[PDB]
C-alpha cells in the first residue's frame, strides 16, 4: 500500500513509519551501533505495529505485511532495559522471554522481534 | 475484550496451603504468558510468579521459591498458583495478570509485560 | 520510479564549508526517513547522519557540531550543511531514502567532496 510499500493495514504502516526513535544501517545511537543493512526501530514502535496489524480489519493485507516484516531472519529492535542475562524460552530461532540483572542500571540493548 | 476470573483465596493458618486459579477468556490462552503479582497493605505491588504460554518457562520471586509452584492448563484456559508452607508475610491481595500483545521478547517479572489484570483475591495468613 | 540526485560537491580548502543537496521524486519525500552516508578513499560506505520525518536528527561523533542535516518537504530536498571541513571529510557523499515498514532503501549515485589542506 501507500505506507507499507487496504485502509486499516495502510494506517498501521503509517504510524510505524513515524516511530520517534530509529537507527539507520550503520548508525550509532544510545551506545549501540546497528550492524544490519536496514533501519531498526525502538521496540515500542514494533510492538504497537504488531498489535495494530493483528487487530486490523483488512486481515489479508495485514497478514502479508506482518509476516514480511516480523518473520524475516535476524529481526531486532532496541530499548532501555536492565542488563540482559539470558533467554528463558526460545522457539523457532527467536527469544520469547529474557531475564535481566535487576540490580544494575538500565542500558539500551537489542531484542528479538516476535514471529507474526 | 479479555476477562480474568480468579479464585482460591481465603484465610489460612500459617504453615498451611492454598491453590489460586485464574481463568482467562477472550483470546487464544496458550499464546500468552500468565503471571501472579501481590500487594500487601501499604506496600507496592510485587511480582510473585509467571509462566510462559507453552508452560516451558517459569519464574519466581526469591521469597517464594521452593514454596510456590505455578502451572497452567491450556485446555481449560486456566493458570494455577499452588501456595505451600504459607507465612504471615504472604498475606496480600493476589492478582492474576495476562501478557499483552507484543512484537518483541518480553520479561516475565516486569509489570509492563502484562496488559490485563484480575480484580484479585485476598489471601490472609494468620499466626 | 524513484530518483535521488545529489549535488553541491566539489573542492574546498580545509576550514571551509559546502552545502550538499539531494533532490528526490516529490511523490515520496515527506514519508521517507532520510540519511547521508559517505565513502572515504579506500574504505566502505559509512553512516554520517539521519533525519526522521519529523525533522529530528542524529550525527556521527566525527561530524557533531560541524555538520547539519535538514529537510525541506516543500522542495522535496534533503540538505547537508558541512562547516569547518577537514581533509578527513574527503569522500563521496550519498543520500539515502528509507521506508521503514517495507524495509526499502533508495540511494543516490553520490557526489564527490574533496577537502585540500593547502
Ligand atoms: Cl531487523
Amino acid at each position: 500500500t501507500l505506507w507499507c510499500g487496504f485502509k486499516h493495514t495502510d494506517a498501521c504502516c503509517r504510524t510505524h513509519d513515524m516511530c520517534p526513535d530509529v537507527m539507520s544501517a550503520g548508525e550509532s545511537k544510545h551506545g549501540l551501533t546497528n550492524t544490519a543493512s536496514h533501519t531498526r526501530l525502538s521496540c515500542d514502535c514494533d510492538d504497537k505495529f504488531y498489535d495494530c496489524l493483528k487487530n486490523s480489519a483488512d486481515t489479508i493485507s495485514s497478514y502479508f505485511v506482518g509476516k514480511m516484516y516480523f518473520n524475516l531472519i535476524d529481526t531486532k529492535c532496541y530499548k532501555l532495559e536492565h542488563p540482559v542475562t539470558g533467554c528463558g524460552e526460545r522457539t523457532e530461532g527467536r527469544c520469547l522471554h529474557y531475564t535481566v540483572d535487576k540490580s544494575k542500571p538500565k542500558v539500551y540493548q537489542w531484542f528479538d522481534l516476535r514471529k507474526y | 475484550q479479555v476477562q480474568l476470573v480468579e479464585s482460591g483465596g481465603g484465610l489460612v493458618q500459617a504453615g498451611g496451603s492454598l491453590r489460586l486459579s485464574c481463568a482467562a477468556s477472550g483470546r487464544t490462552f496458550s499464546r500468552y504468558a500468565m503471571g501472579w503479582f501481590r500487594q500487601a497493605p501499604g506496600k507496592e505491588r510485587e511480582f510473585v510468579s509467571a509462566i510462559s504460554g507453552s508452560g516451558g518457562f517459569t519464574d519466581y520471586a526469591d521469597s517464594v521459591k521452593g514454596r510456590f509452584t505455578i502451572s497452567r492448563d491450556n485446555a481449560k484456559s486456566t493458570v494455577y498458583l499452588r501456595m505451600s508452607s504459607l507465612k504471615p508475610e504472604d498475606t496480600a491481595v493476589y492478582y492474576c495478570a495476562a501478557e499483552g500483545s507484543r512484537g518483541s521478547s518480553t520479561r516475565l517479572d516486569a509489570r509492563g509485560t502484562y496488559d490485563y489484570w484480575g480484580q484479585g483475591t485476598q489471601v490472609t495468613v494468620s499466626s | 520510479q524513484v530518483q535521488l540526485v545529489e549535488t553541491g560537491g566539489g573542492l574546498v580548502q580545509a576550514g571551509g564549508s559546502l552545502r550538499l543537496s539531494c533532490a528526490t521524486s516529490g511523490t515520496i519525500f515527506s514519508r521517507a526517513t532520510m540519511a547521508w552516508y559517505r565513502q572515504t578513499p579506500g574504505k566502505q560506505r559509512e553512516w554520517v547522519t539521519t533525519i526522521t520525518t519529523s525533522g529530528n536528527t542524529n550525527y556521527a561523533d566525527s561530524v557533531k557540531g560541524r555538520f547539519t542535516i535538514s529537510r525541506d518537504n516543500a522542495e522535496s530536498t534533503l540538505y547537508l550543511q558541512m562547516n569547518s571541513l577537514k581533509p578527513e571529510d574527503t569522500a563521496v557523499y550519498y543520500c539515502n531514502a528509507q521506508f521503514l515498514s517495507s524495509r526499502t532503501n533508495y540511494w543516490g549515485k553520490g557526489t564527490q567532496v574533496t577537502v585540500s589542506s593547502g
